């Protein structure tokens, strides 16, 4: 049976973006041996420059992401999504597939006291309509990683800045992920 | 900081033939997709197969005849306590809640379904399909 491979590889797994910095650099990767095109778009306050160019088989190049425009909230994070696509009687299937390595850009004005792990423990939960609410007070996106509730594994969400999010019913524990991508503390509460 | 590495492997399955009333089998597996490089915690919600079709919960395939043939397929798997689980494709999930993806790497099966139109006909048939993850 033959196989096929694809792979994208972006250098970090989130950018967290100054609000007004002139730009910040990301590596992407094409980890395969053949070359790629490589597609780059946000979902236009951002751009991303090259949006598209040829990346050769095992090559590394860095993408500019840049604000230009856009006027944001100051007292709170926003969020948008980074995404680079790596573009390549019998019925013969013939498949081609394309690799899109969506990351989050999360827009932090320079002002806010702290950082997200700082707050990780001022989550706040309560059932209500079948469901697990989480209230963040905190200004930061708190991108959960790990979740459970009553020892049953629940498939994660951002808790927006100042918000909510609610999850479906499978105690509460999570961890944050971090701003360098990496899986934050164990913290655990009633409802 | 931790690098976003997403990998695919695409493992053809086995050949496929008309039978003599002019339809395909369904439930066929057509091929496996191994998903990886993801993080712990990446969900079957956060991952998106789409197709130029953009049929909701199918991948069409076409024949390249000028004949415009089609069949459909369906994009699933199986978690932990094996219940059926499926990612997007073209937006919405065909079978499953959402749960937490295997560690490491995570088998989806591409099966087919059948032609709405039929009578199909041999030969090539194809599809360009993008998969999207949406990172943790």
């Amino acid at each position: 049976f033959a196989s096929k491979e694809y792979g994208v590889t972006i250098g970090e797994s989130r950018i967290i973006y100054p609000l007004d910095a002139a730009g910040v650099m990301v590596s992407v990767k094409n980890t395969q041996d053949y070359p790629v095109l490589i597609q780059s778009r946000i979902y236009d306050p951002f751009v991303v420059t090259p949006p598209l160019f040829r990346l050769d088989a095992k090559q590394q190049n860095s993408l500019r992401i840049a604000q230009a425009g856009g006027v944001f909230p100051r007292d709170k994070e926003s969020l948008k999504w980074l995404c680079v696509k790596g573009i390549p009687k019998d019925v013969g299937v013939f498949v081609q597939f394309a690799i899109n390595n969506c990351i989050k850009l999360l827009v932090r004005p320079n002002e806010l006291k702290g950082t997200p792990i700082q707050f990780a423990e001022n989550l706040s939960w309560k059932v209500d309509g079948g469901k697990l609410i989480a209230e963040n007070p905190s200004p930061f996106y708190m991108n959960i990683g790990e979740l459970t509730f009553g020892g049953k594994s629940i498939p994660s969400h951002y808790i927006p800045p100042k918000s909510t999010w609610a999850f479906d019913l499978p105690n509460v524990s999570w961890r944050i992920i971090n701003d360098q991508g990496g899986l934050d503390r164990l913290y655990s509460k009633n409802v | 900081v931790e690098p976003a590495r997403i990998t695919l492997t695409y493992k053809e399955g086995a050949p496929i033939t008309i039978m003599d009333n002019g339809n395909i089998d369904t439930e066929l597996l057509v091929g496996t997709l191994t998903l990886g490089g993801y993080k712990t915690g990446t969900t079957s919600t956060s991952v998106n197969f789409t197709d130029a079709a953009g049929d909701p919960m199918y991948l069409t395939f076409t024949s390249q005849d000028g004949n415009n043939h089609q069949f459909t397929t369906k994009v699933i798997g199986k978690d932990s306590r094996d219940f059926d689980i499926s990612p997007k494709v073209n937006g919405e999930n065909l079978v499953g809640d959402d749960v937490v993806l295997a560690t490491g790497s995570q088998d989806f099966f591409v099966r087919s379904i059948g032609s709405k139109g039929g009578k199909l006909a041999a030969g090539k048939y194809t599809d360009a399909v993008t998969v999207t993850v949406s990172n943790q």
